[PDB]
């Protein structure tokens, strides 16, 4: 499964 | 702006057996960016109904696409793959070869 | 023995069309189980294998949260980079970001992924130790000091040592019968009079998973490179591969040719002789 992630670049 | 040129194949799911129920394959990779018109030819004329495969790509950032289509091939019907991209000035036509 | 689990992002900027076009896939090895495309009437991660539609509505909603966020953070991503570079906004840009983990064949972690390009180049990436990044310019670099501020590193690294790890050994396990197959290849040969003295010898190799296979061609049980040529290994489009490989050989020369195929499916390489 994928990452729970918000990241901005 | 990094653009890279696809490399194509057409050929069939299966060996080709006339009269039998096959899916005919143009498989695009190695190509950048991501837009990319393909089209596959009965006799020259476009296939509807042609199905692709979810966009992905490799190691080196460069896409890949799978387009197939339901045929039945005969013993004088031609079939083809037109690809269009923004590296292509010309779109380039590869025929199918059976034994290809 | 050696297995991977990676999820690959794609966003692509339309300008005067709207919103840009987001498409999401996963892989286990060179099989794909997931799919998301902002374009499709759902707005769901959907099931792409027979083995993961057995996972109930929490995986399903937990996976569509997510990639939805991927989506969202990619689109302001897409802004932020045209603002790095100082681009116009008429231009199309492409953002891509894969991750993943590859485990040994003890299923125990081996390595792990983050990866950004913008418009097929480079951008940044976790290095290998899992603790630092690289960054391909300037811009970059801005990402990196933001990331490196936020410990953003530690939280993926956990992420990669544990749950991408624990739930491709959970894939694995479910789509044993699918995931820990080696279909050897079905190898045929063709044989074709290219002129009144050549004739041409072509090696097919059908039906085989995972993707990976040699061919080559020997003489006399010589190498031999020239006069061959082989074809990138392609997809069949049921989940296995196909490829082949082609000599032009003298004609009543045949008998001296060999292909010899190499897969993982096969106990022992094949040999394969027209006469």
């Amino acid at each position: 499964k994928q990452w729970l992630v918000w990241l901005f670049l | 702006m990094i653009q890279r040129t696809p490399k194509i194949q057409v050929y069939s799911r299966h060996p080709a057996e006339n009269g039998k129920s096959n899916f005919l394959n143009c498989y695009v990779s190695g190509f950048h960016p991501s837009d990319i018109e393909v089209d596959l030819l009965k006799n020259g004329e476009r296939i509807e109904k042609v199905e692709h495969s979810d966009l992905s790509f490799s190691k080196d950032w460069s896409f890949y696409l799978l387009y197939y289509t339901e045929f039945t091939p005969t013993e004088k019907d031609e079939y083809a793959c037109r690809v269009n991209h923004v590296t292509l000035s010309q779109p380039k036509i590869v025929k199918w070869d059976r034994d290809m | 023995g050696s297995h991977s689990m990676r999820y690959f992002y794609t966003s692509v900027s339309r300008p005067g069309r709207g919103e840009p076009r987001f498409i999401a896939v996963g892989y286990v090895d060179d099989t794909q189980f997931v799919r998301f495309d902002s374009d499709a009437a759902s707005q769901r991660m959907e099931p792409r294998a027979p083995w993961i539609e057995q996972e109930g509505p929490e995986y399903w909603d937990g996976e569509t949260r997510k990639v939805k966020a991927h989506s969202q953070t990619h689109r302001v991503d897409l802004g932020t980079l045209r603002g790095y570079y100082n681009q116009s906004e008429a231009g199309s840009h492409t953002v891509q970001r894969m991750y993943g983990c590859d485990v040994g064949s003890d299923w125990r972690f081996l390595r792990g992924y983050h990866q950004y390009a913008y418009d097929g180049k480079d951008y940044i990436a976790l290095k290998e130790d899992l603790r630092s990044w690289t960054a391909a310019d300037m811009a970059a670099q801005t990402t990196k000091h933001k990331w490196e501020a936020a410990h953003v590193a530690e939280q993926l690294r956990a992420y990669l040592e544990g749950t991408c790890v624990e739930w491709l050994r959970r894939y694995l396990e479910n789509g044993k019968e699918t995931l820990q197959r080696t279909d050897a290849p079905k190898t045929h040969m063709t044989h074709h009079a290219v002129s009144d003295h050549e004739a041409t010898l072509r090696c097919w190799a059908l039906s085989f998973y995972p993707a990976e296979i040699t061919l080559t061609w020997q003489r006399d049980g010589e190498d031999q490179t020239q006069d061959t040529e082989l074809v990138e290994t392609r997809p069949a489009g049921d989940g296995t591969f196909q490829k082949w490989a082609a000599v032009v050989v003298p004609s009543g020369q045949e008998q001296r040719y060999t292909c010899h195929v190499q897969h993982e499916g096969l106990p022992k390489p094949l040999t394969l002789r027209w006469e």
